[PDB]
């Protein structure tokens, strides 16, 4: 057995399918909606651990899915200062105080590939999304095939 | 310990009051006692003719840290301009306002704000401080400049 916590201190693919078949519903559950910037570190620390693999992609998907509904769905919830932070976490964009960016791309790519298509998702958000995702970055440039994918799904949006 | 920012600063004011560019503003707030906080300054810049930001007098503040003139003064919009270089916080980005990069302890009031001027109409694309701004000015610059305009008369004297 796991928990949440331990989970995000050392997020691993191991860990998120400890936390059982409802580890989707206790990501949200734990987490401080209320707050953009905890929003965006949840949503990292999960997507870190994407992996092409049935069991892996399914619960690092589901659980964005849970997070992010939950996040969005408040009418309080400031989704532009979460995709500012998101991009400024991801290293896309830069930011007045100091952070560290993570240093590879392919699960938040992959997680936001997915996230994009789900109802939950507002599209107001895509234009921006692309915008960064397309502008130049040898973070994106090392992650061409999750970035190629996220950028054809934009386009879809 | 500020006597060396306060005897540049009380220069830079004297050198001002003497000259400087038509239809800008540059004065030293005062503190409550009624003398002048020589640290904190309430600046204006006119939107630069034959372009959209004309007829726009845009305000905004410059702060003077302790150890100035090593490290340059933080330039803050209020309030927030929509451009592709203005944080949302207000703060505007210059390489010569960046300890970093080119600010020297030379650099005067007047630079800095003629420089900002220039910045106005021609933003520094490869590197936006907002995200708002750049994905318009890159996807639908019609569309950017027409925000422009409204902006300046938004601000117009």
């Amino acid at each position: 057995p796991a928990d949440v916590s331990t989970f995000l201190a050392f997020p691993s693919p191991e860990k998120l399918l400890r936390l059982g078949p409802k580890s989707s519903v206790l990501i949200a559950q734990q987490t401080d909606t209320s707050d953009p910037e905890k929003v965006v570190s949840a949503f990292l620390k999960v997507s870190s651990v994407f992996k092409d693999e049935a069991t892996v992609r399914m619960a690092v998907q589901d659980a964005v899915d849970a997070l992010m509904q939950k996040a969005f769905n408040s009418s309080s919830f400031n989704s532009n200062t979460f995709l500012t932070r998101l991009l400024v976490h991801m290293g896309l964009l830069k930011s007045e105080d100091k952070v560290k960016a993570i240093a590879n791309l392919y699960g938040p790519l992959m997680a936001l590939n997915h996230m994009v298509q789900q109802d939950y998702f507002p599209k107001a958000l895509a234009p921006l999304l692309l915008a960064f995702v397309t502008k130049p970055n040898s973070a994106l440039e090392s992650c061409s095939f999750a970035r190629h994918s996220l950028l054809q799904t934009l386009y879809k949006v | 310990m500020s006597g060396i920012a306060l005897s540049r600063l009380a220069q830079e004011r004297k050198a001002w009051r003497k000259d400087h560019p038509f239809g800008f503003v540059a004065v030293p707030t005062k503190n409550p006692d009624g003398t002048m906080n020589l640290m904190n300054w309430e600046c204006a810049i006119p939107g630069k003719k034959g372009t959209p930001w004309e007829g726009g007098l845009f305000k905004l503040r410059m702060l003077f840290k302790d150890d100035y003139p090593s490290s340059p003064p933080k330039c803050k919009f209020e309030p927030p301009l929509f451009h592709p270089n203005v944080y949302p916080s207000g703060t505007v980005c210059l390489s010569i306002l960046e300890e970093d990069k080119d600010w020297r302890p030379a650099i005067t009031i007047k630079q800095i704000l003629l420089g900002i001027q220039e910045l106005l109409n021609e933003p520094n694309i490869q590197d936006p401080a907002q995200a708002e701004a750049y994905t318009i000015y890159c996807q639908n610059r019609v569309e950017y400049e027409k925000r422009v305009r409204a902006q300046a008369k938004k601000f117009a004297p």
